[PDB]
RNA sequence: AGGACCGAACCGACUAAUGUCGAAAAAUUAGCGGAUGACUUGUGGCUGGGGGUGAAAGGCCAAUCAAACCGGGAGAUAGCU
RNA sequence: GCUCGCCGGAAGACCAAGGGUUCCUGUCCAACGUUAAUCGGGGCAGGGUGAGUCGACCCCUAAGGCGAGGCCGAAAGGCGUAGUCGAUGGGAAACAGGUUAAUAUUCCUGUACUUGGUGUUACUGCGAAGGGGGGACGGAGAAGGCUAUGUUGGCCGGGCGACGGUUGUCCCGGUUUAAGCGUGUAGGCUGGUUUUCCAGGCAAAUCCGGAAAAUCAAGGCUGAGGCGUGAUGACGAGGCACUACGGUGCUGAAGCAACAAAUGCCCUGCUUCCAGGAAAAGCCUCUAAGCAUCAGGUAACAUCAAAUCGUACCCCAAACCGACACAGGUGGUCAGGUAGAGAAUACCAAGGCGCUUGAGAGAACUCGGGUGAAGGAACUAGGCAAAAUGGUGCCGUAACUUCGGGAGAAGGCACGCUGAUAUGUAGGUGAGGCGACUUGCUCGUGGAGCUGAAAUCAGUCGAAGAUACCAGCUGGCUGCAACUGUUUAUUAAAAACACAGCACUGUGCAAACACGAAAGUGGACGUAUACGGUGUGACGCCUGCCCGGUGCCGGGAGGUUAAU
């Protein structure tokens, strides 16, 4: 089911307080996914690469902040995060 | 019928209503009415071509049958209805086989009366016939100018054509204008007079009553400035100009008839 | 006390947008001008 | 029932004072007119320059209107300063 | 932190539009902030937007846009058919409480629900580009039942009071609970079948329509709310355990009744009127072309599936539109208390703020106010401006009138508090109780509380009782315009425009006329009781004479007369 491409979906694990509090208490992992990357694709990718039982994936698009420095305006890239909830068989 | 209204408010002082008690007090028959959007006078190019029209009450089109073909089938008049699209009232005719259709309500017609249409039939008010079968010197309405068409002449409240003569293939008709027009004998005409003749005695009574009939205010040329209308300007109520339209053509006695394709059919012009 | 610019992004795009300009012979020439001049914002979009 | 009455919202703009390098390129304050109607307002459409639209004032058409705005003819022409 | 102040139909709380990170945290004070700044919507980093149900998307369409062929146009292009787009409208489903420094109908917990796909069983006559039904529609009005909500008891937990009194009718605070799934009610709408049948619904149809003949006193439909249950659940005044002084896990009392009550809801109802009130899919239904151990439907079940984009924040504002952190402008929603007719006004609750230069002084003069001797419009172009009047009930009210008006004409008088009539009444809502009908969310029947005017009679305080805020000045003669309305955005609101009504006049429908090289639209899916133009301007009494001039209409002999 969508071999080779699944590898390109997950970019990195996200590091924050809200990310951390959702590790132990909610049993989820927050992670930066590709701008495409549907909830099925993120789930199927976590199911293979991280190899854990996924309950459900929630997803959102974060808007890049307009950082004006020196004398030029420049906006960051829009990146998509995914809160991935895990089943009781969990680890990382 | 013509009831004058009591003067409890100014603009309710001069009101004179045409109350018809025999009309219907309920919603109309849905299958024979489609929607009818308003132009506001404007056309394809979105430009006011006819002035003084705009607004008024939203009003749906009744699919009224003027041609009145469906032959040899007697039809009972179920109920007389209001038509907002029209001067004359309409009648919901139930054909014996189980159609319903709207027709213009003639003078002597009521909820219960039976009507037939076609070639044979009987000579009675409501019954459509070819004008060849109709007697000379008889009052008709809803008259066709061409055989097979709907019905052009005499459809306004109280209106009727009288058949003057019959020269072979042609029938000479005396119209309500006074014009004596020659039409084809194969053309059809519904017998009698068009109902709601009290319509003319209605008097509105307020500016508002014209607005909710979809009319907008007419501004007089004399009021305007030279740039707008030929009558225009002057330092306090001047004129000194021969009456004219906003486009310079003379009004007030000036024949604009110039068809020339139908001049053969007109026997005597109106007067 | 109510000024002239009363914004609406639908109206904006329907009136002045890229497809609104592309639609017409003269609207295509506007774009041809802005390209010829070399503008960054070709339309409002 | 009513282009009925009184009166808030809402729509307006009759009087006065203030303000006039303003708080504001038209407002504030205190009064004032309409307030179920020819009412009012949101959203979207249509009508284009000698053209539109106008319950008509030459009013309105992006703070611009007895002919909009932008680019072009164009360095119009000026017996004038 | 504690006082003080101001808003509270907002200066509160949610949204749309529009902004576009302003949100939140740490940090910094050059500039930006009309002052300072440790602060900030400022600089600099880092966080923060979680959806099958909310919105968009999608499904249908309105005005309207585009528009294969097409028709038309020097070219450009115009119009328009089939179509296809186009919301501001129609179309499946989620609620309570808990949680983050910042999202929550999205996370969590607890209960639900919808539409699809896909397998098994038991049945069985299914299927559109078609038919029919439905969706599905106006203004006003009036009532009845409800609820949101509020008030007061009841119960529960505290409280006995900085200066006189306060264990009592005393004081404070709480008294909350959803969608769903049941029950089908207050009510609203209707005839319900059975078989036959027929030129209609362009074909077909058992459906719709029409016509029959019988058959029983009604059977459906719709429907707020209440009761249920969800809920031994959550929440809950507080405590207990503890403090980075933040709290946090644990426990967690009562958790009822009455009465009042919407502009909400029943109600897309009902009566009622004339100006006569979208469309199309979803949805149910019916069959043609088709297809017959097929394919489809149907239920009951199991299982998957519900993608994508928006979700922070401000939003009558310092974040939008106004060049400004601008005394402006900006759509919807929510609507607590006392007084009140009230969304007016006053004071307040929840919640929110004190308007980003202060500090002194207390001149003239200016601005916004208050009071004013005697006088009282003498002011001035003009009573401009201020002063006045102002509520409710009852009495009383002129000319003139179109018989409605004028009219709130004018002018009067009565109002507070406290007892009594009645230890709070006319009423209002009416509990347990008594019988009875069928089977109930019953009827009468009685009234327990509860709520509650308005009078009258007597007392009684003040200068004054509509005591504040709130809230008509009145009358007389008269010009113009009948009237409500409209108008010079920003020096003119008027006697100007419009207006109903009136007349003239054109127009026989391929109408006149209008926009347009044209095609074509509008007029009008109208047809002379209609339409366009022009003048006049309700209504009443009237509207006199002139056709030489100019126009127009008709007439056609003669004269004159182009192209050819
Ligand atoms: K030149
Ligand atoms: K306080
Ligand atoms: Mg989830
Ligand atoms: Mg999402
Ligand atoms: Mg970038
Ligand atoms: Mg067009
Ligand atoms: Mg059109
Ligand atoms: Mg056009
Ligand atoms: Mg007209
Ligand atoms: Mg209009
Ligand atoms: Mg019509
Ligand atoms: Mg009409
Ligand atoms: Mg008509
Ligand atoms: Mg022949
Ligand atoms: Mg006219
Ligand atoms: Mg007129
Ligand atoms: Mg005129
Ligand atoms: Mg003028
Ligand atoms: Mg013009
Ligand atoms: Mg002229
Ligand atoms: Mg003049
Ligand atoms: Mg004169
Ligand atoms: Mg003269
Ligand atoms: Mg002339
Ligand atoms: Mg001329
Ligand atoms: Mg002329
Ligand atoms: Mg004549
Ligand atoms: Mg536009
Ligand atoms: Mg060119
Ligand atoms: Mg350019
Ligand atoms: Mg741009
Ligand atoms: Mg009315
Ligand atoms: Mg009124
Ligand atoms: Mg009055
Ligand atoms: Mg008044
Ligand atoms: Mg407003
Ligand atoms: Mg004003
Ligand atoms: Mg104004
Ligand atoms: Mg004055
Ligand atoms: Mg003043
Ligand atoms: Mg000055
Ligand atoms: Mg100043
Ligand atoms: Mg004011
Ligand atoms: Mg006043
Ligand atoms: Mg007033
Ligand atoms: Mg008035
Ligand atoms: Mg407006
Ligand atoms: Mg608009
Ligand atoms: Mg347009
Ligand atoms: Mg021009
Ligand atoms: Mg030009
Ligand atoms: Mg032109
Ligand atoms: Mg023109
Ligand atoms: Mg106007
Ligand atoms: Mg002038
Ligand atoms: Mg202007
Ligand atoms: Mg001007
Ligand atoms: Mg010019
Ligand atoms: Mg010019
Ligand atoms: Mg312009
Ligand atoms: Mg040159
Ligand atoms: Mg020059
Ligand atoms: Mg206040
Ligand atoms: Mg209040
Ligand atoms: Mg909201
Ligand atoms: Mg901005
Ligand atoms: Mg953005
Ligand atoms: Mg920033
Ligand atoms: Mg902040
Ligand atoms: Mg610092
Ligand atoms: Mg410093
Ligand atoms: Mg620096
Ligand atoms: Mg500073
Ligand atoms: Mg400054
Ligand atoms: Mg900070
Ligand atoms: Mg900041
Ligand atoms: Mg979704
Ligand atoms: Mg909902
Ligand atoms: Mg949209
Ligand atoms: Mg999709
Ligand atoms: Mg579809
Ligand atoms: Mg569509
Ligand atoms: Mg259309
Ligand atoms: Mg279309
Ligand atoms: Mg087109
Ligand atoms: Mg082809
Ligand atoms: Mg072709
Ligand atoms: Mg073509
Ligand atoms: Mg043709
Ligand atoms: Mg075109
Ligand atoms: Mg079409
Ligand atoms: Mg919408
Ligand atoms: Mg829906
Ligand atoms: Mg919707
Ligand atoms: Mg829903
Ligand atoms: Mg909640
Ligand atoms: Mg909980
Ligand atoms: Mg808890
Ligand atoms: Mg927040
Ligand atoms: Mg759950
Ligand atoms: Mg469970
Ligand atoms: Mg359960
Ligand atoms: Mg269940
Ligand atoms: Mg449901
Ligand atoms: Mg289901
Ligand atoms: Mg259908
Ligand atoms: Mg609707
Ligand atoms: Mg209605
Ligand atoms: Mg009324
Ligand atoms: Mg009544
Ligand atoms: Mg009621
Ligand atoms: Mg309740
Ligand atoms: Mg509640
Ligand atoms: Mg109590
Ligand atoms: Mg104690
Ligand atoms: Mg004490
Ligand atoms: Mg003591
Ligand atoms: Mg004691
Ligand atoms: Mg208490
Ligand atoms: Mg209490
Ligand atoms: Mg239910
Ligand atoms: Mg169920
Ligand atoms: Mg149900
Ligand atoms: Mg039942
Ligand atoms: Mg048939
Ligand atoms: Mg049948
Ligand atoms: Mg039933
Ligand atoms: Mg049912
Ligand atoms: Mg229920
Ligand atoms: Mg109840
Ligand atoms: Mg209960
Ligand atoms: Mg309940
Ligand atoms: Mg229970
Ligand atoms: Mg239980
Ligand atoms: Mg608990
Ligand atoms: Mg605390
Ligand atoms: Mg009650
Ligand atoms: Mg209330
Ligand atoms: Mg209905
Ligand atoms: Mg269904
Ligand atoms: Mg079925
Ligand atoms: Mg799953
Ligand atoms: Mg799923
Ligand atoms: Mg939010
Ligand atoms: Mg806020
Ligand atoms: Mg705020
Ligand atoms: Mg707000
Ligand atoms: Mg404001
Ligand atoms: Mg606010
Ligand atoms: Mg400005
Ligand atoms: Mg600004
Ligand atoms: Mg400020
Ligand atoms: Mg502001
Ligand atoms: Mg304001
Ligand atoms: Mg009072
Ligand atoms: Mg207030
Ligand atoms: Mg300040
Ligand atoms: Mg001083
Ligand atoms: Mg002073
Ligand atoms: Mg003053
Ligand atoms: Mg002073
Ligand atoms: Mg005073
Ligand atoms: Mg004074
Ligand atoms: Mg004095
Ligand atoms: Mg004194
Ligand atoms: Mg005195
Ligand atoms: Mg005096
Ligand atoms: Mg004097
Ligand atoms: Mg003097
Ligand atoms: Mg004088
Ligand atoms: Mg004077
Ligand atoms: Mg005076
Ligand atoms: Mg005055
Ligand atoms: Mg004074
Ligand atoms: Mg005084
Ligand atoms: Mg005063
Ligand atoms: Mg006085
Ligand atoms: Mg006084
Ligand atoms: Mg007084
Ligand atoms: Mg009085
Ligand atoms: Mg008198
Ligand atoms: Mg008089
Ligand atoms: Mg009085
Ligand atoms: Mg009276
Ligand atoms: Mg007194
Ligand atoms: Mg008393
Ligand atoms: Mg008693
Ligand atoms: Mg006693
Ligand atoms: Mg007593
Ligand atoms: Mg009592
Ligand atoms: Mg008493
Ligand atoms: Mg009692
Ligand atoms: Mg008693
Ligand atoms: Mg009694
Ligand atoms: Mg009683
Ligand atoms: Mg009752
Ligand atoms: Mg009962
Ligand atoms: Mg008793
Ligand atoms: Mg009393
Ligand atoms: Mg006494
Ligand atoms: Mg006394
Ligand atoms: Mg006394
Ligand atoms: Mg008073
Ligand atoms: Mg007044
Ligand atoms: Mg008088
Ligand atoms: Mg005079
Ligand atoms: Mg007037
Ligand atoms: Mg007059
Ligand atoms: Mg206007
Ligand atoms: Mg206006
Ligand atoms: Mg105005
Ligand atoms: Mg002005
Ligand atoms: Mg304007
Ligand atoms: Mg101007
Ligand atoms: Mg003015
Ligand atoms: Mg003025
Ligand atoms: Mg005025
Ligand atoms: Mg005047
Ligand atoms: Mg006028
Ligand atoms: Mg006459
Ligand atoms: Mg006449
Ligand atoms: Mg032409
Ligand atoms: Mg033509
Ligand atoms: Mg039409
Ligand atoms: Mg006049
Ligand atoms: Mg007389
Ligand atoms: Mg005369
Ligand atoms: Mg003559
Ligand atoms: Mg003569
Ligand atoms: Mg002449
Ligand atoms: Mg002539
Ligand atoms: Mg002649
Ligand atoms: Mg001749
Ligand atoms: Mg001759
Ligand atoms: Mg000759
Ligand atoms: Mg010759």
């Amino acid at each position: 089911i969508r071999e080779e491409r699944l590898l390109k979906v997950l970019r990195a694990p996200h590091v924050s307080e809200k990310a951390s509090t959702a590790m132990e208490k909610s049993n989820t992992i927050v992670l930066k996914v590709a701008k495409d990357a549907t909830k099925a694709e993120i789930k199927a990718a976590v199911q293979k690469l991280f190899e854990v039982e996924v309950e459900v994936v929630n997803t959102l698009v974060v808007k890049g902040k307009v950082k004006r420095h020196g004398q030029r305006i420049g906006r960051r890239s829009d990146w998509k995060k995914a809160y991935v909830t895990l089943k009781e068989g969990q680890n990382l | 019928a013509v009831v004058k209204c009591k003067p409890t408010s100014p603009g309710r002082r001069h009101v004179v209503k045409v109350v018809n008690p025999e009309l219907h007090k309920g919603k109309p028959f849905a299958p024979l009415l489609e929607k009818n959007s308003k132009s506001g006078g404007r056309n394809n190019n979105g430009r006011i071509t006819t002035r003084h029209i705009g607004g008024g009450h939203k009003q749906a089109y009744r699919i009224v049958d003027f041609k009145r073909n469906k032959d040899g089938i007697p039809a009972v008049v179920e109920r007389l209805e209001y038509d907002p699209n029209r001067s004359a009232n309409i009648a919901l005719v139930l054909y014996k086989d189980g159609e319903r259709r709207y027709i213009l309500a003639p003078k002597g017609l009521k909820a219960g009366d039976q009507i037939q249409s076609g070639v044979d039939a009987a000579i009675k008010p409501g019954n459509t016939l070819p004008m060849r079968n109709i007697p000379v010197g008889s009052t008709v309405h809803n008259v066709e100018m061409k055989p097979g068409k709907g019905g052009q002449l005499a459809r306004s409240a109280g209106t009727y054509v009288q058949i003057v003569a019959r020269d072979g293939a042609y029938v000479t008709l005396r119209l309500r204008s006074g014009e004596m027009r020659k039409v084809e004998a194969d053309c059809r005409a519904t017998l009698g007079e068009v109902g709601n003749a009290e319509h003319m005695l209605r008097v509105l009574g307020k500016a508002g009553a014209a607005r909710w009939r979809g009319v907008r205010p007419t501004v007089r040329g004399t009021a305007m400035n030279p740039v707008d209308h030929p009558h225009g300007g002057g330092e306090g109520r001047n004129f000194g100009k021969h009456p004219v339209t906003p486009w310079g053509v003379q009004t007030k006695g000036k024949k604009t008839r110039s068809n020339k394709r139908t001049d053969k059919f007109i026997v005597r012009r109106r007067s | 006390m109510k000024r002239t610019f009363q914004p609406s992004v639908l109206k904006r795009n329907r009136s002045h947008g890229f497809r609104a300009r592309m639609a017409t012979k003269n609207g295509r020439q506007v774009l041809a001008r802005r390209r010829a001049k070399g503008r960054a914002r070709l339309t409002v979009s």
